[PDB]
């Protein structure tokens, strides 16, 4: 009972220590209805093709850790079908289950908090007239590391705050967004699902990211074992993706 | 109806697949342990979604008298006939073996205790040392346990007054014949563990002994010398065997004794070597 | 269609190949359950 | 390793933090390494090929030990996976070590004809590849090296047919009596 | 009656001189049922982003022209979705309807036979032991043109014989394949509806072909007229296109 | 009912021709237009003034079964027999093909793909190159892609464990075998437009691959020197074809590939030339 | 009159020639109609 295994695509995830999963403000992925549609072309549905786990470059977990982040769908955007389908199209909208894995001995102590949380518009580095620039914000699959060096051209750079919530709010108050805690005695992995959320039917998969998962450890990564260091993976499964509007691809 | 059914051979069903939809639960499948000695029971729609696909492939072939069921050599039996009066000599035996030539050997050492009846089927040639042949008949006897084993073109026992023999003559077609389950047991044995009265001749060597198959040309004496050689085939009819063990890794030594080791040859599975694992 | 088949012989063994009858497993190969 | 027990095993080490392949295999069954194996000895008593087939892994570690493995069928038409990414892309499975030691994983049986040859030999039905999805990671004092076994079947699904002589046997030399 | 819309993706064609339009082999498009079904897998559907009309680039009709062919799936190898989903899995099945288009004047005159033929094998243009060469039946949608000059790599090089149907067999037979004629006086455009037609349930969209294109003129373009010249064009769109055995994208 | 009406040969038959009358009107059947891809509908009836007659034609000869449904020769193979120790030739080998004589493959190649059980007639005859003949016995084996193919009149893959093989001997009577439908997807391929993994080797090489027809002379070393050659044919029964092909217009140059071109030979179809066109 | 027929052989391909059956055509070599 502490078991789960989700299979979404060809893919299926396994994980023997989980605590429950969650499913973000309680609604499940579905495809839009006709009441609340807008565009009024058929969408295309990749299925399986498209719905399925994608799992990212991982990261490295230290004693010095401080956060990352990643956002949506910009993550996935040279994943595969979903990846191709999204800059084909004008319009795209879809689900994600989220599964971060991160496992480690019963001799290591640490806790990270993995939180998805809607429009996370992050705030600039620096005072005045600054903004933070697209490439910024659309890393890819790599994220943002928290990182305490100078930074190529800071007018456009995002601040590094992260107990900020890098929006100017008060880190653990950073609950109200669906979340899950991955703490090293108890649990290896966290699962989120998520429905579209968004004020509109469907949106630009190229500007606008729905999500981001931000995960900064509140409880700092703690050992006597050799492996001092150990990764954190993210894996994310789009649900119930269709697009429409398409013309050619933008690059 | 099984006229029909197994006429386009079709008895004996592959399952399904069946459709297959996202899982989210507690319950993993996947997840066994193979310690239990137990093969797992997943199937391709607990791991991936599957579409419906109705399975008209058939294991009629696969059964156990399909495959056994084909005949192939036993043994090769040559008689170089002579010419020193011609009834001194002239005369196979061969003690009874499916043991003695690779190919079957290896199919139904598959099984720990194997049962059925048999087919015999008989190819002699005639190689011709001399301008010609001439007329060559031959008598093939089944001879026994205890029975008398000729000792010469010659002696009386070829009289076969209750044995069973069969008669080949140049020009006839392949003789064949069908044998009896003929164990003294419940099954013949493919291998055994223990060892004679005297604690000795480990192995099969002990358990089943039907005797010998006898060759004799009858023909007179006469002036071509000539070469005959009969080969054995043996298809197994209406068959069921027992505790499927692994099949043999490394060429056969010797008959009834599992040995493998050879002198002055390294070693040799059929298993072949890569430059490294990563790569396929 | 179909097709006929007579046993010409007064012996057992004389007989063509047998019939197929369905593999019926019991699972005692693959699974042997002591509790099920 | 050849001809020792260790053929039958491969090692999984916690010196590794990253997207490492550990090994790979044709998925052919007739094929080498599995042809060995029962199900392979078998189809090689057969010129036709057809299922789904099971593979499952059993850790051997430590009780204390962890990892997570990526196990991987990438689809014929292109070539071995040669990163995590690439391989991912396909069918896959990740495993987490935990109480049971053990996973099954299925390469589905997906191919242009309903059948296929078990000595196909240049044609390929796919590869199987594994990888590090995170670490192998180790309390004190407790060995820095696991081990990992691999083993197949058979699904449902499974079937072969047209009966032809193994070539995973031969007679070179006469036997003796 | 002479007039013919079909409409596909988001496209739609249209041509107010035609001659009916061809059903290959009676028998409209489908998707891949139960029972003729081999690959296990969940097919994936692109439905509208897949099945419309791609055009090629344009070829030139003249006083010289003795024939052009292309094959199928290769054309639309780099169109559109239908092109990605070809690469990135192992098979893939579809159906076509093919519009062929030529124009003129009532002032000039000329004859076209489109043929659309099934496992077009085509012939080594010389004798011995030569075959053809991978990239010479993967033109793209280009093409190839009958050309009389010396050519790149012979050995390697398909026959030039169009009359021979390419496969040495007779031209003017090469009627029992799905057909029209574009006949100036009389038409403009070509019309063809094929289903898949393969010995198989679904093949590789890279390693074979299942159609042919094939127009070669029978009567050549005469006219008084100040354009000589005119162009032909292709555009075919995919019908009920499903891929499987998903995987990375092959190069 | 159809034990009868096939007994005359009459299943399938031929419309009849109804008298027709002078036709006045704006109904024109002779007028179509061909560019449509479709075959004019007209019939006699439509442009002239017909009588009736009752025909009684039949179409049963014209069937794919009995246009494929005869036997003729697709591939010959010679055995020249050496005694140089016999043991180390002595064997025909050949890759099973419809594809290298001429007048079958013209006629399967009229189809697109062709489904069908075959029937395989054997017609071996002996060449006596010494005085005499002695007693010759052939073997007949069918080695699929996989299975060991024999390296020697020796080796051990003519034991034929699970193979099938057929004998001969001189003067038994022309062997004949029925092989199931064999191709591993729906129907056979007689033409292939797409090529290997490796990207190579266009055409129907690609597509059946039956594996090969292996021969061996059984008889033991003996003096007559001799050839066997022995000839196969190929009958198709149970039939179906699919997507008619315009039939082979030239020579065939080379198996698996419809290469037509030949060394310094004009090409040449079967069209014959005509001094002018205002004369037949 | 009629004639008699039995097959002897477990096996559908031992069969001798197959019945003929109506060539029932569609038309789809020679006319396939989108509108007819
Ligand atoms: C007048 C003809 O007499 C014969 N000619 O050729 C013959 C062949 C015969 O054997 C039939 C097949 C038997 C061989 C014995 N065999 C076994 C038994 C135990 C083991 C461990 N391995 N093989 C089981 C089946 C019997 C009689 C004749
Ligand atoms: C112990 C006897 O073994 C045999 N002797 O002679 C034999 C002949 C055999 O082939 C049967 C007819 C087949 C030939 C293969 N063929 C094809 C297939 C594809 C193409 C493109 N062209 N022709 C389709 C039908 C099989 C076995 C034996």
């Amino acid at each position: 009972d502490r078991i789960i295994q989700i299979t979404r695509g060809d893919s299926t995830i396994t994980s023997q220590d989980v605590a429950n999963a969650i499913v973000a403000y309680g609604v499940w992925p579905h495809y839009l209805s006709s009441k609340d549609a807008s565009a009024i072309d058929k969408p295309s549905q990749p299925d399986t093709s498209s719905n399925r786990f994608y799992t990212l470059r991982s990261v490295t977990w230290s004693s010095s850790s401080k956060g990352w982040w990643w956002k949506l769908p910009d993550a996935l955007k040279d994943m595969g079908i979903f990846g191709e389908n999204m800059f084909y199209h004008y319009l795209g909208r879809s689900g994600y289950t989220i599964h971060v894995q991160c496992n480690a001995s019963k001799f290591h102590q640490g806790t990270l908090i993995v939180a998805l949380i809607p429009e996370h518009q992050i705030a600039s580095a620096l005072h005045g007239n600054v903004n933070v620039g697209y490439n910024y914000t659309h890393p890819g699959e790599t994220g943002r590391e928290v990182k305490a060096e100078t930074r190529l051209n800071p007018d456009l750079q995002p601040t590094e705050e992260y107990w900020l919530n890098f929006d100017g709010t008060l880190l653990g108050n950073i609950t109200i967004f669906p979340h899950q805690f991955i703490n090293l005695r108890s649990n290896n992995s966290a699962t989120i699902i998520a429905p579209y959320v968004n004020a509109v039917p469907m949106d630009s998969m190229r500007s606008h990211n729905n999500w981001s998962l931000v995960i900064i450890p509140i409880c700092p990564l703690e050992t006597s074992s050799a492996i001092n260091t150990i990764p954190i993976t993210i894996s994310i499964s789009p649900m119930c993706a269709e697009f429409s509007g398409a013309r050619a691809k933008r690059q | 109806e099984n006229y029909i059914d197994e006429v386009l051979n079709e008895v004996l069903v592959v399952p399904n697949i069946n459709s297959s939809n996202p899982t989210t639960s507690n319950s993993a499948p996947a997840l066994d342990a193979a310690e239990t000695g137990h093969t797992s029971s997943v199937q391709p729609e607990d791991v991936i979604e599957t579409r419906y696909v109705q399975t008209s492939q058939t294991r009629d072939e696969m059964s156990l008298e399909s495959f056994l069921g084909r005949s192939g050599c036993i043994h090769e039996s040559k008689l170089e006939v002579t010419l020193a009066n011609y009834n001194k000599e002239n005369f196979t035996v061969w003690a009874i073996n499916l043991q003695e030539m690779a190919q079957i050997r290896r199919k139904f050492e598959l099984f720990t205790y194997t049962r059925f009846d048999s087919e015999i089927t008989l190819v002699p040639c005639i190689s011709a040392l001399s301008q010609d042949i001439g007329h060559i008949t031959m008598q093939y006897m089944y001879v026994p346990p205890g029975a008398p084993v000729p000792n010469s073109r010659d002696d009386y026992a070829w009289q076969s007054g209750t044995n069973a023999s069969v008669f080949w003559q140049h020009g006839q077609a392949y003789p064949r014949f069908s044998l009896p389950f003929l164990s003294v047991a419940s099954a013949y044995y493919m291998f055994y563990d223990g060892y004679d009265e005297q604690d000795q001749n480990y192995g099969t060597a002990n358990t089943n002994n039907m005797g010998s198959l006898c060759s004799r040309i009858v023909t007179e004496k006469h002036i071509h010398k000539v070469h005959i050689m009969t080969r054995i085939y043996h298809k197994a009819k209406h068959v069921k065997a027992w505790c499927p063990r692994p099949p043999r890794a490394l060429e056969y030594t010797r008959a009834h004794r599992t040995n493998f080791k050879i002198e002055d040859r390294s070693i040799q599975t059929a298993i072949v070597t890569r430059p490294i694992i990563t790569t396929a | 269609l179909n097709y006929f088949n007579i046993n010409y012989f007064k012996d057992a063994a004389s007989n063509g190949a047998s019939k197929l009858e369905f593999t019926q497993d019991p699972s005692k190969f693959t699974d042997p359950v002591k509790d099920v | 390793y050849i001809n020792s027990e260790n053929m039958y095993s491969v090692v999984l080490q916690s010196s590794i933090n990253a997207p490492d392949k550990i090994f790979s295999i044709r998925t052919d069954v007739a094929s080498q390494p599995l042809a060995t194996t029962l199900i392979g000895e078998i189809s090689s008593y057969f010129t036709h090929w057809t299922g789904s087939l099971r593979f499952s892994f059993m850790f051997c570690g430590t009780a204390n030990t962890t990892v997570k493995l990526l196990l991987a069928y990438t689809p014929p038409g292109i070539a071995e996976p040669t990163t995590r990414k690439d391989a991912m892309l396909g069918t896959h499975v990740i495993w987490d070590v935990g109480l049971q030691s053990t996973i099954s994983m299925v390469v589905p049986w997906i191919s242009a004809s309903h059948y296929r040859n078990t000595s196909p030999g240049r044609s390929t039905s796919g590869y199987i590849t594994c990888w590090y999805q995170t670490r192998l990671v180790i309390p004190p004092q407790t060995p820095p090296t696991a081990r990992l076994l691999c083993f197949v079947s058979g699904c449902k699904d499974f079937c072969l047919r047209m009966a032809r002589d193994t070539n995973l046997h031969l007679q070179s030399g006469a036997i003796a009596q």
